[PDB]
């Protein structure tokens, strides 16, 4: 039941000081920490994904080098969830997370995913892969994409653990990337030690019942995280508010070699 | 600002491995058998010294 | 006094004791 | 100045989890058919109690050595990230199980990190994993183009060209499999008997983990000098209530010198800061002994 | 030792190695080596092991 | 000197060397390298550099 | 002559042993396990320290 029915549509536009996470599970307060780890680049140079359906294969998969950011200002109700791996067939392991109305069923089994896979809406699934077998993995949760928002999810694949971190930050009407920072905080962690590639987004369809489905577009935001070395700011409460990336620019270089972040008049 | 700076550098030292497996030494003593928890020690030891 | 005639503007005691005062540098590069 | 004075513990409490669930190492221990080395099976544990007592209690394995762990401290300290792999070898190539070991199966059947923390074990299969015709099964990874990273599994079976003759689907004259089978026979002596390993690897960190030992759960006292365990974590200082606003997610908290400083017990989901017991130095005012021996 | 004229002077019934990966002899370094010629029939081939 | 193969500095380092493939002399020098300063004034008045 | 001869002194001091097989860091490298390798560096970088 593969149907090849997404058309894409991609620009480029400036991350600003979004993606960033909290790297570990300790609590840290009044204090400037500095760590090394995957983190988008601040000001990098993200894709901004525009997905029309209208009621061909023209939706590629994404490599998912050393890890995905991904960010989207659309309602829950249409992205429903991601898939991972390295071949995207039955002949390797394959990761799926699909939300829902009620939670969500992340499940890593070997599945033959299609070429353009979204779920239809009761949900069915059999638009998004053929067949599913020797399944070794399993996890049912809260969800994590509930209800002008942003959504901003950050995964990583380090040594055998998929890493998951989302916040939600309503914005205003302007540019979806806005400024300040509003750190990830981590929520979903996954025992699966799979390799990983290779990812593609998925998207809700709704049935047409009169173009057996009903056209709707959607846009979202793909970066990818680097081994980058950052100074966090941890405020009074222990939240992330602020954050220097040490390889951007010389200023910032000094801000991070002083470990601080105002540097006084002279030569350093 | 030069004697401050002197006793947080000071203070910093701990947390370094110096070429043993931790850094904190009640980890080495209660994870590791006598004869490699001397060693262990002895790195801490002649590091901190 | 300084020297007009001298490049350096130096005074004769001051050019004297310039002189009698003096690849191992590449090496420590 | 003569001495330092500092307050000694009272009393030492243990704090460890309460989920209560035996641990299935009998399901590694008496696997009756185990992996190749080139198609090692691994297994993850979590979320049981792990007792090392019964591993001593019953065992033939000749080679017990552990890098990271002592053995016999297995049992007081709490461990997650862990994971039970499994293969079949040769005798003579037992010592190349270990970190930063050149060998054949090491380079392109296993590797193992440089900083490799935990138990690695061995013993003779002869009974088991031999058979007097020659047991095949086993299969080792001989050529292969760059060494494999550590803890990575290489299954693909692409027909090598073992020299400079291409195979063209053909496999014959310098090409052969990178898998070769052991001849493993009873008759053998020592050092090519086949032997099964089995390695554990326990990741410790400091924290509360999941996976801990048989040691039983005390009662928390408050405002006391009190030596405390928690997960594994052997510390002496008072136990004082919390103001600090700790992140669900979040379960240690550290200060500006990176020091452990409020702690959230595994059992009972409370946040106690850590303060060492009260101490200073001492210094003695004394005349001379000549006139007075007051101090 | 250059191997090479070895591997391309004609096809063989067998290259078998033991001990030694056929590969790594180019990058290995040895102290002797000794070439033993004889003539044998096929079915006697898999015995010189 | 044709036994001669490598030339050494005042200072115990290479600063010479003879190709085996072709007979000639060959100076050594080392890419450039120095330390990279940055001058700012106060981040409150500029963000200049 | 003061500052010269230290600089000597301490440009001189990377070609000695300082305990260790080799006084050269790629030779320590390329020909030794990363174990043992490990101690020979640590040697090395404890002495230059
Ligand atoms: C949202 O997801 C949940 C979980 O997958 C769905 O509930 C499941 O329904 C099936 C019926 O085939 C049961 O076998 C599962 O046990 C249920 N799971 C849980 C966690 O209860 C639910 O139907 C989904 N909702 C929608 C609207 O698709
Ligand atoms: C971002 O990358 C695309 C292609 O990789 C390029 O065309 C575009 O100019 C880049 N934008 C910036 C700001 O560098
Ligand atoms: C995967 O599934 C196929 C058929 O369902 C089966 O032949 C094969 O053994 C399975 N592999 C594993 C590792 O379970
Ligand atoms: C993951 O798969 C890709 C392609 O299949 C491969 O190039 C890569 O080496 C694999 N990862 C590891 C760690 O081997
Ligand atoms: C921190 O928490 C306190 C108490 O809830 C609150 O008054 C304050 O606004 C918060 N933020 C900062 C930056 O102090
Ligand atoms: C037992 O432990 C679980 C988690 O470790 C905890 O949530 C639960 O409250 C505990 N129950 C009791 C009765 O202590």
């Amino acid at each position: 039941q593969c149907v090849n029915l997404i058309t894409r549509t991609q620009s480029y536009t400036n991350s600003f000081t979004r993606g960033v996470y909290y790297p570990d599970k300790v609590f840290r307060s009044s204090v400037l920490h500095s760590t090394q780890d995957l983190f988008l680049p601040f000001f990098s140079n993200v894709t901004w994904f525009h997905a029309i359906h209208v009621s061909r294969f023209d939706n590629p998969a994404l490599p998912f080098n050393d890890g995905v950011y991904f960010a989207s200002t659309e309602k829950s109700n249409i992205i429903r969830g991601w898939i991972f791996g390295t071949t995207l067939d039955s002949k390797t392991q394959s990761l799926l997370i699909v939300n829902n109305a009620t939670n969500v069923v992340i499940k890593v089994c070997e599945f033959q995913f299609c070429n353009d896979p979204f779920l239809d809406v009761m949900e069915s699934e059999f638009r998004v892969y053929s067949s599913a077998n020797n399944c070794t993995f399993e996890y049912v949760s809260q969800p994590f994409l509930m209800d002008k928002n942003l959504r901003e999810f950050v995964f990583k694949n380090i040594d055998g653990y998929f890493k998951i971190y989302s916040k939600h930050t309503p914005i205003n009407l302007e540019r979806d990337l806005p400024q300040g920072f509003s750190a990830l905080e981590p929520l979903v962690d996954l025992p699966i030690g799979i390799n990983i590639t290779r990812f593609q987004t998925l998207l809700a369809l709704h049935r047409s019942y009169l173009s057996g489905w009903t056209a709707g577009a959607a846009a979202y935001y793909v970066g990818y995280l680097q081994p980058r070395t950052f100074l966090l700011k941890y405020n009074e409460n222990g939240t992330i508010t602020d954050a220097v990336d040490c390889a951007l620019d010389p200023l910032s270089e000094t801000k991070c070699t002083l470990k601080s972040f105002t540097v006084e008049k002279g030569i350093y | 600002n030069h004697n401050a700076q002197a006793l947080n550098t000071l203070v910093k030292q701990l947390s370094s491995k110096f070429g043993a497996i931790s850094s904190v030494l009640n980890d080495i003593l209660s994870r590791l058998d006598p004869p490699e928890a001397e060693v262990q020690i002895d790195r801490l030891i002649t590091g901190r010294l | 006094l300084p020297d007009p005639s001298k490049p350096s503007k130096r005074s004769p005691i001051e050019d004297l004791l310039f002189n009698k005062v003096t690849d191992l540098i590449c090496a420590q590069k | 100045q003569t001495s330092n004075f500092r307050v000694q513990p009272t009393e030492s409490i243990v704090r460890f989890p309460n989920i209560t669930n035996l641990c299935p190492f009998h399901e590694v221990f008496n696997a009756t058919t185990f992996a190749s080395v080139y198609a090692w099976n691994r297994k993850r544990i979590s979320n049981c109690v792990a007792d090392y007592s019964v591993i001593y209690n019953f065992a033939p394995f000749f080679a017990f050595k552990c890098y990271g762990v002592s053995p016999t401290k297995l049992n007081d300290l709490c461990f997650t990230n862990v994971y039970a792999d499994s293969f079949v070898i040769r005798g003579n190539e037992v010592s190349q199980i270990a970190p930063g070991q050149t060998g054949n199966i090491a380079d392109y059947n296993y590797k193992l990190p440089d900083d490799f923390t935990g138990c690695v074990i061995a013993w003779n299969s002869n009974k088991l994993d031999s058979k007097p015709s020659g047991n095949y099964n086993y299969l080792y990874r001989l050529f292969r183009k760059s060494k494999l990273k550590p803890f990575e599994r290489d299954i693909s079976t692409e027909i090598y060209q073992a020299g400079n003759k291409p195979c063209n689907g053909v496999a014959g004259p310098n090409c052969y499999s990178p898998l070769q089978s052991y001849g493993f026979r009873p008759t053998y002596g020592v050092g090519h008997q086949p032997y099964r390993v089995v390695v554990l690897s326990f990741e410790l960190l400091h924290a509360p983990a999941t996976v801990c030992g048989p040691k039983k759960s005390t009662n928390l006292v408050k405002n006391k000098c009190v030596n405390f365990n928690f997960n594994g974590l052997t510390g002496t200082g008072v136990l004082t209530e919390s103001n600090k606003k700790f992140l669900p997610f979040q379960q240690f908290g550290r200060d500006i010198a990176d020091t452990t400083d409020a702690v959230r017990d595994p059992q009972t989901l409370e946040i106690l800061d850590i303060t060492p017991c009260s101490f200073g130095g001492v210094s003695v005012i004394t005349p001379g002994t000549n006139t007075s021996n007051q101090v």
